[PDB]
């Protein structure tokens, strides 16, 4: 049914009850509520409608006040259809802005109240303020500066060809085609264009119509991606002139050391356990600064199986007070076992000091996460989140009660303090072999910790995993190096994020060392920094800092920063977590927080869009169903909702309007969506929206395919990959990217047969280009996919372009999951040797190409070992372990030196073309 | 004169038709966990919407006990200034506007108690998922374990991997 009994509260008192559409807009049924309350009692002390604002409980379960009246009750969702009527009263700004945030970030803000928690309270008050200060400073800055930060350019990582322009002027039919070179600074272009018959060219951007993207700064014309996209296929650019003034319209937005007493606790009791009542259950406990151990591991009494089960247990550990470290990490396991007259049941970790640093007092109900038995059996689960479980009404628990060390509280010391006591060759030989390429050599590099800082600045990650943290006194010492270390480069720094390395200085170097980031760059690592997030202790930390940052300073980072957040918001390890960040980022982007809330309706259409063609395809035949699709999509709210937003995949692309006729699903196991766009200002884009599965596993490889053609770019190797947008952007939702003119190897064949495809698609001249795109682009993907460890490959999930341009799709077995050999398919060899039998100039160029691939991502092999690490916090089945990550190592071959890895690679290239014949026959 | 024994058949053949029986029966179990464990993630996911969705339950029969503070406050003057002036219309409609609204809110409390009906039946079976999931580990882990042992006795024993493979997938 169409319509809704709304129920209607005057300020009155009096209360009305009436039907209305769900497709009426808030404007719409207030007139229809003054209609009917002229015939209640009342009405003459009531204002005009004017005066004011219907509020409901959204589906976050708080109040909105519905300030935006053009929107319709079926895109408000209240939980119950109940609109009360108050003031248009007080700071309505930051009212709304809190409702807005809530439904954005698929958390209330109010649950975050609810925790009565000084950490939270704290965080949000922090970097709500230092995010909001950042945007009123932001919008002070001129266009020039706010054009970066909006729409920042877009540049390739080199001839002097010319070719002809189309330059236009905002709401003019009339446009101007003229020549160029291909190394002119975009300055000159204007200068040029504004020419109109006969304003100053410094006044002016040049737009790629269609989407958002800009053109200017001291940089050539072929650098930009969309003119060396266009140079490359042959197209005219289509540029368009917009004034200063016009960007400024889119601008308008608004102690301890003393006590030597040994640490102990004690174990009250447990709750909610769900266990066999024939078995009984063990608690045991240990103490963790990062994976390494503080002191051997304690254990409790056998108490039988219940509920709620009783122990009252002095947990003495063998170590003082004033040894533990500043981020000691106190970790529970609870096992079912055999009386013997085993079964990890749960865990949960705890950090002994808390985030003001001090040492915690008093009883803690931690509250357990479910243990999942994984291929490493280890007794407690260190590497486990810090934060309780949210679901703490039904979830196990377990209470625990630390003593009162002293009469007044104690802290951790200050820096000041740790640095007091931090001031107080036959070695050189022994000790450069070892960091050259362990419990004798730990105390070496100790030792020689000051000589490690002087000529091995490298190794610090080396020095502190063999520095003794459970010894007070040692940790001193290593900080003080620590405070005065050399700055290391990027790479260094990506390793000092890791589990590993859990104290605050440390990670606090780590991020001092990647501030020289840039944004291209940052970005190519922007997914590994939002996982390492899962490994801090506190919220209130730098990295989160540094991510806010650099995403307030920039609005592409701040899009994939949220999208990645937004996420994992089902997630209840991270939801909190994640949720304050968002929430921190929204307030220091109203702006892009409206682009983002249009994107998330989008997203939340097509979901419910998604679940209507599941059901039918069971019901209905295919056809009917597309029928039926449309049907919804043609709805006012759903129509209206899909169409006219800023692309989740790239903010840069415009979605304007959709084609629903071309619209529908795909019969693959999840039955995703194919949603089709066109824009007449440009410029014809498409969209798999995926339902169901996930999608993170692709998106990470898709990731290091972009930076190993980055990492070939910079050495002047465009192997024309193709690495198509996709984004996770809920529980088991994504998007994809459609690259348009492609299919799959498969269908082309079921239409030798390869070769003739290109021949229709490419021409006379063109076949030849189409051959080495086809060459460049099968060597890196050869490469590519052995490297990866991309198992798995076929004719169904390898596709190619009309341009020439091979790629792979649907990554979702990777790293081996046994080594993948590398591979050459016949088919392809077929038209890398232009059809011929034997053409070894062309097929020995396509032999350097894979080989001169292969070496480059060997030179840069410990950033790819080093990402993978970090990801490692991201609980993908097929990366979970240095297994994986050896992978990597053995198929980079680093091992080995770079004249051992070539003749090897060649070795399994030869083998390769050997099984190519094989396989075929 | 050094000891572990954990394999029960010995010969290359019936310790391989062993480590097929257990990776097997390893598989099926790993399965029966998984399977429960989406139930789990399901079953959480759905009980923090049951209670948020009981949040907002609240904050609407809030939003009602407000209108009813109001109700009384506000309708003090106007029902005894049409007492005198005698309107008993005016006086009667207001009331029985009131008494629809304290109708209303009867049955939002009652749509409230339904859904906490619900969240009390999840929560049972939470906790019957949880029950089973942690009487399967054990099983599960000793089937790792042994599967694990034959692998390595017939690794020693010099078993070639493709006899291996073969008694596994
Ligand atoms: C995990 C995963 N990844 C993908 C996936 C990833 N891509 C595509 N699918 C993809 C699929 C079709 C197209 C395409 C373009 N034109 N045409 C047609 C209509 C044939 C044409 N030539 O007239 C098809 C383009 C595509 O873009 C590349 C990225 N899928 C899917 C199995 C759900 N599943």
């Amino acid at each position: 049914n169409q319509s809704v009994v709304v129920d209607f509260l005057l300020p009155t008192g009096v209360y009305l009850n009436f039907p209305v559409s769900r497709n009426a807009n808030l404007s719409t049924i207030k007139q229809l509520l003054w209609h009917r309350a002229q015939y209640e009692p009342l009405f003459h002390m009531l204002s005009g409608p004017e005066a004011y604002v219907f509020t409901c409980i959204n589906q976050t379960a708080e109040q909105q006040e519905l300030e935006d009246e053009q929107r319709r009750l079926c895109d408000v969702q209240p939980f119950l259809p109940v609109l009360r009527l108050v003031a248009r009263e007080g700071d309505r700004v930051k009212k709304l802005i809190n409702s807005q945030i809530s439904l954005l970030i698929g958390k209330g803000l109010h649950e975050f109240d609810s925790l009565c928690d000084p950490e939270v309270n704290d965080f949000r008050a922090k970097m709500c303020q230092f995010c909001e200060e950042a945007a009123a400073r932001r919008q002070q800055l001129g266009w020039e500066a706010w054009l970066q930060y909006s729409f920042p350019l877009q540049l390739e990582p080199l001839p002097n060809r010319a070719l002809l322009v189309n330059v236009k002027f905002e709401g003019s039919e009339e446009s101007f085609t003229f020549q160029v070179s291909t190394k002119d600074v975009p300055l000159a272009l204007m200068a040029c264009a504004l020419r109109k018959k006969a304003e100053q060219p410094e006044d002016y951007t040049l737009q790629v119509n269609g989407r958002h993207e800009y053109l200017y700064g001291s940089y050539p014309l072929c650098q930009f991606q969309y003119i060396c996209s266009c140079l490359h296929s042959g197209l005219t650019p289509h540029l368009t002139m917009v004034h200063s003034s016009s960007i400024l319209a889119m601008r308008d937005e608004q102690s301890l050391w003393s006590l030597e007493q040994p640490f102990r606790i004690e174990l009250i009791q447990g709750s909610k356990v769900n266990a066999d009542e024939r078995m009984k259950l063990v608690v045991q406990a240990g103490l963790f600064h990062g994976n390494e151990m503080l002191c051997k591991t304690v254990s409790s009494s056998e108490v039988s199986v219940c509920s709620e089960p009783v122990w009252k247990q002095r947990l003495e550990f063998d170590i003082n007070i004033c040894d533990l470290p500043r981020m000691a990490r106190l970790c529970f396991a609870l096992y079912a076992v055999i009386e013997k007259a085993d079964c990890p049941i749960a865990w949960a970790n705890l950090m002994l000091f808390d985030y003001k640093d001090q040492l915690k007092t008093g009883e803690r109900c931690l509250y357990m996460w479910p243990s999942v038995p994984d291929e490493k059996g280890e007794l407690l689960n260190p590497t486990g989140t810090v934060r309780s479980n949210p679901n703490t009404d039904s979830a196990a628990a377990l209470l625990i009660c630390l003593p009162e060390v002293a009469p007044h509280p104690v802290y951790y010391p200050a820096l000041e303090k740790i640095l007091e006591l931090g001031r107080h060759e036959e070695e050189q030989l022994q000790l450069r072999e070892i960091l050259e390429r362990y419990e004798h050599e730990k105390d070496l590099v100790w030792k020689l910790r000051h000589e490690v800082q002087e000529h091995f600045p490298e190794a610090l990650a080396r020095l502190l995993l063999v520095t003794k943290w459970n010894k007070h006194e040692d940790v001193a010492q290593m900080l003080y190096l620590l405070c005065s270390w050399p700055e290391l480069p990027v790479l260094s720094a990506l390793e000092l994020l890791d589990f590993s390395f859990p104290d605050c200085h440390v990670g606090s170097f780590a991020i001092k060392s990647l501030r020289k980031l840039t944004d291209d760059e940052l970005f190519q690592y922007l997914l590994q920094l939002v996982q390492v997030l899962k490994y801090e202790s506190y919220l209130d930390c730098e990295l989160t800092k540094f991510l806010l940052d650099r995403a307030l300073a920039n609005r592409k980072i701040g899009h994939f920063l949220f999208w990645h957040l937004r996420s994992e918001m089902h997630v209840p390890s991270v939801a909190l977590r994640f949720g304050l960040i968002l929430e921190a980022y929204c307030r220091g982007s109203t702006h892009h927080m409206k682009v983002l809330m249009k994107q998330g309706e989008a997203l939340s259409k097509l979901k419910a869009l998604n679940d209507f063609v599941k059901l039918s395809s069971q019901k209905t035949p295919k056809p009917q169903t597309k029928e039926l699709m449309h049907l919804c999509m043609r709805q006012e709210a759903y129509l209206e909702a899909l169409s006219h937003l800023q692309s989740p995949l790239d903010p840069s692309t415009l979605l304007a309007e959709v084609c629903v006729e071309q619209c529908t699903f795909m019969d693959s196991k999840m039955k995703p969506l194919w949603i089709m766009y066109s824009n007449e200002e440009a410029g014809s884009v498409g969209i798999i929206f995926k339902n169901g599965d996930d999608l993170r596993q692709d998106m990470l490889t898709l990731q290091m395919i972009q930076l190993m053609d980055v990492l070939w770019k910079q050495e002047g190797l465009d192997l024309r990959m193709t690495p198509y947008g996709c984004l996770p952007t809920g529980d088991r939702t994504g998007l994809i990217e459609v690259v348009l003119r492609s299919d799959t190897i498969a269908n082309i064949q079921l239409n030798d047969a390869l070769l003739n495809w290109l021949k229709s698609k490419n021409p006379g001249e063109a076949l030849d280009r189409a051959i080495e795109e086809f060459t460049l682009s099968c060597a890196g993907y050869c490469v590519a996919t052995y490297v990866l460890g991309i198992g798995d490959r076929h004719s169904d999930n390898i596709m190619i372009r009309e341009s020439g341009q091979l790629f792979h799709i649907d990554f979702g077995h990777f790293l081996g999951n046994e080594r993948v050999p590398f591979i050459l398919t016949y088919d392809f060899v077929h038209v890398i040797q232009q059809g011929k039998t034997n053409n070894s100039e062309k097929f020995e160029r396509f032999r350097g190409y894979c080989e001169r691939a292969y070496t480059i991502l060997r030179r840069h092999g410990l950033l790819f070992l080093h990402l993978f690490a970090l990801m490692r916090a991201a609980g993908l089945p097929e990366l979970s372990c240095s297994k994986d990550i050896q992978y990597l190592k053995d198929s980079l071959a680093l091992g080995k030196t770079e004249e051992e890895a070539l003749k090897h690679f060649r070795v399994k290239f030869n083998e390769a073309l050997r099984e190519s014949w094989k396989t075929k026959v | 004169y050094q000891q572990d024994q954990v394999v029960k058949e010995d010969n290359i053949e019936a310790v391989g038709k062993k480590l097929h029986e257990y990776n097997t029966q390893f598989q099926e179990k790993s399965r029966e966990y998984d399977r429960l464990y989406e139930d789990y993630t399901r079953t959480s996911q759905e009980i923090q919407m049951k209670r948020t969705a009981i949040e907002a339950f609240n904050e609407t029969i809030k939003i009602f006990e407000e209108q009813c503070q109001t109700q009384e406050r506000y309708s003090k003057e106007y029902i005894e200034k049409f007492k005198r002036e005698g309107n008993e219309t005016e006086i009667q409609r207001i009331m029985h506007n009131y008494e629809k609204l304290k109708s209303r809110i009867s049955e939002i409390v009652d749509s409230r108690r339904r859904l906490e009906e619900d969240l009390k039946k999840q929560a049972a079976e939470y906790r019957e998922i949880d029950k089973r999931m942690n009487s399967i580990k054990p099983d599960l882990i000793q089937l790792r374990k042994t599967r694990d042992q034959y692998l390595m006795w017939l690794t020693q024993k010099g078993v070639r991997q493709k006899k291996l493979n073969e008694w596994l997938g």
